[PDB]
C-alpha cells in the first residue's frame, strides 16, 4: 500500500493509495453516492491518519455537509438529526461523533462555484 | 382470571392482545370498562381498524365506555377524559423491537 489509505481495505489493494500527483476522477450518475463516497474517503483520510484534506462541495452547503459525515460516524440518524429531537442514544453519541472528528484535519469550502485558480491558490 | 390474581399477588395492568379478536363488540367494550372499575386497574385494549375516531367506532360501540382512546401512526391520544387531546410522538428502533423516547 503506497500511498493514502481509501480506509477501505480492497480499493486500497487494486490501487495502493493515492498517491502523491496523480489526479482521480470518480463519476457517478446523479444521486449513486458520488459525493458520500468523496466525502467517507476524506473522512476516513482526516480522522485515520494525520493528513489534513481540504474539500470544495461547491453544490452542498459547508454544514450540510457535516452531517452528511457526522452521520457517517457515530453511526447516527434515522430518528433524525434533522427532524429536531434524538435519543439519549444519538446524544451520547453525536458528543463521540462531534468528539473524534473535532480532531480531525477537514478544510471545506462551499464557495458558490469557483474558478480553478482559485483552488489552486 | 384477573379477579383472582389481584386477592393472590397484586395486580396493576390489564393488557388485552386485540379486542376484534375477543369472544356484540359493543357489549364487550361495557364489559371490559367495568372490569377497569371492578379491579381499581388501568385495562389496555389493543384495537384494529391515517386514523382517527370513525375508523373504530364504525364497528361496534367502544367510543362512549373508552375513556381514553390511543392511536398509534405519532402516538395520537384523540380523546382521553383527564384532559389534553394531541399528538405525542415516539421513535421506533425494529432491530430490537423497542419503542423509545424523543
Amino acid at each position: 500500500i503506497t500511498g493514502i489509505p481509501t480506509g477501505f481495505t480492497e480499493l486500497d489493494r487494486m490501487t495502493s493509495g493515492f498517491q502523491r500527483s496523480d489526479l482521480i476522477i470518480v463519476a457517478a450518475r446523479p444521486s449513486v453516492g458520488k459525493t458520500a463516497f468523496a466525502l467517507n474517503i476524506a473522512q476516513n483520510v482526516a480522522t485515520k491518519t494525520n493528513e489534513n484534506v481540504a474539500i470544495f462541495s461547491l453544490e452542498m452547503s459547508a454544514q450540510q455537509l457535516v452531517m452528511r459525515m457526522l452521520c457517517a460516524e457515530g453511526n447516527i440518524n434515522a430518528q433524525n438529526l434533522r427532524t429536531g429531537k434524538l435519543t439519549p442514544e444519538d446524544w451520547g453519541k453525536l458528543t463521540m461523533a462531534m468528539g473524534s472528528l473535532s480532531n480531525a484535519g477537514i478544510y471545506i469550502d462551499d464557495t458558490p462555484s469557483i474558478r480553478v485558480s482559485d483552488i489552486r491558490a | 382470571k384477573c379477579r383472582r390474581l389481584k386477592q393472590e399477588s397484586g395486580l396493576g395492568m390489564i393488557v388485552i392482545d386485540y379486542l376484534q379478536l375477543i369472544q356484540e363488540v359493543s357489549e364487550i367494550s361495557r364489559s371490559l370498562k367495568a372490569l377497569a372499575r371492578e379491579l381499581e386497574v388501568p385495562v389496555i385494549a389493543l384495537s384494529q381498524l391515517r386514523p382517527m375516531m370513525s375508523d373504530i367506532r364504525e364497528s361496534g360501540s367502544i367510543e362512549q365506555d373508552a375513556d381514553i382512546v390511543a392511536f398509534l401512526y405519532e402516538i395520537i391520544i384523540a380523546k382521553q377524559r383527564n384532559g389534553p387531546v394531541g399528538t405525542v410522538q415516539l421513535a421506533f428502533i425494529k432491530e430490537y423491537n423497542k419503542f423509545v423516547n424523543l
